[PDB]
């Protein structure tokens, strides 16, 4: 693959927050090892309950966020 | 929210909406419209 696109989707109190980062890659296996932080771009005041999601079409990865403390 | 920031403004509509059974009722800012 040539390009990596990463996103964060979280929905708190009616606000759907989207964070992202784009970077070039050269790897045909899985997510490259390394570190980068994603930044907010979009904030949609949807008021919509989200419990499930689907990706529309190139591999993709899905993880889940947890309320953990980080030192940045 | 309990930590709500904002202002609540209200006024009587007895001379506007009253006649009227078109107003229905049963997390913060949760809008459940299921029937
Ligand atoms: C978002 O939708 C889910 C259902 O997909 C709601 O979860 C249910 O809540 C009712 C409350 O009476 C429970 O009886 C169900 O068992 C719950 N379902 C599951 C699968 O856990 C959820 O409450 C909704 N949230 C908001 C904010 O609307």
């Amino acid at each position: 693959f040539k390009n990596l696109r990463e996103f964060v989707f979280k929905n708190i109190d009616g606000y759907f927050k989207i964070y992202s980062k784009h970077t070039p890659i050269n790897l045909v296996r899985d997510l490259p090892q390394g570190f980068s932080a994603l930044e907010p771009l979009v904030d949609l005041p949807i008021g919509i309950n989200i419990t499930r999601f689907q990706t529309l079409l190139a591999a993709y990865y899905v993880g889940y966020l947890q309320p953990r403390t980080f030192l940045l | 929210p309990d930590d709500f920031t904002g202002c609540v403004i209200a006024w009587n509509s007895n001379n506007l909406d009253s006649k009227n059974y078109n107003y229905l009722y049963r997390k913060p800012f949760e809008r459940d419209i299921s029937t």
